[PDB]
């Protein structure tokens, strides 16, 4: 019975592990495809964008920046304490 | 016994195989949503940058008279907006910027 | 037949969809990017009438706003010692 | 890479501003992730007196 048991059990996984082996291989292709159509989308939006920069660097970059700044800032713990005072513990958790 | 257990494996066999098939078409259908999702995020950005662009000769000019005070008025806001909460401490001193009518005359 | 000429639509209609969404927020971005314009185009004019006092308001005005919520220390200078006490 | 690169090389700066500047709001998304600011600091300028 451990022998007859036995055979089965290697003869269930061989034809699985095929299945997954097309699985993962398929799901590569899928990446290359998704990067690509991706990357072009990204590229489109830099070249249209980067006139409007070179038109008004300085205020494209503050704009930006002042709203970059503000997210971040947000999600965050801000401090503002005068840098001489530079004792201060990490506290991990 | 030992008959049961050559048809049973047969069985597994038949049973498994079929699994196997199953698994190679349905890998198959996931790659066609996306290449339809990649697409349709493609022509959005296109899109959604010509948005953003079209804005970005308005904020521009408008913000070009005084980028001083655009810088100033925004700045102010983005404050109010970064310590809309209560997780940070400002740790001023009675004689600071604002703390200047807070002294005896 | 009849397999490939129904694959088209579903692609069809999602097509269309981006397009209005994204035409949405161009037209969102467009819109909200004049209301900002006009926006910042109504105060620079007094703005510049009284800066010092435009400047001063909007100062103490946010400055009331963050020291509202966010607690205060008031600690003399000169000391180098704090509890970040963080979570 | 090969779009990418062509098309950020055109303005290599420009693209390291906008790409570094996406980065920050991806990682500080959480809350866990404390700023220790200053006044000094160059962004806090018009949080002063003007």
């Amino acid at each position: 019975q451990y022998i007859r048991e036995a055979e089965a059990y290697t003869n269930e996984v061989q034809p699985r592990a095929n299945g997954q082996a097309q699985r993962i291989l398929e799901e590569a292709r899928a990446y290359k495809a998704q990067t690509i159509l991706e990357a072009q989308g990204e590229v489109a939006r830099f070249a249209k964008l980067l006139p409007e920069y070179k038109a008004a660097p300085e205020i494209t970059r503050e704009r930006l920046y002042i709203e970059t700044m503000e997210k971040v800032l947000g999600n965050t713990r801000k401090v503002l304490v005068n840098d001489k005072g530079g004792n201060l513990m990490v506290l991990p958790l | 016994n030992r008959m049961r257990a050559e048809r049973e494996a047969v069985a597994r066999r038949h049973r498994s195989q079929g699994q196997e098939e199953a698994e190679k078409l349905r890998a198959t259908a996931d790659y066609e949503v996306t290449r339809t999702l990649a697409e349709a995020e493609r022509q959005g950005r296109i899109m959604r940058g010509e948005g953003d662009a079209e804005a970005a000769k308005l904020f521009a000019d408008a913000f070009s008279k005084d980028p001083d005070f655009y810088a100033f008025i925004r700045s102010l806001r983005a404050y109010e907006n970064s310590f809309s909460g209560n997780q940070d401490v400002m740790v001023m001193s009675p004689d600071s910027d604002f703390f200047r009518y807070m002294k005896t005359p």
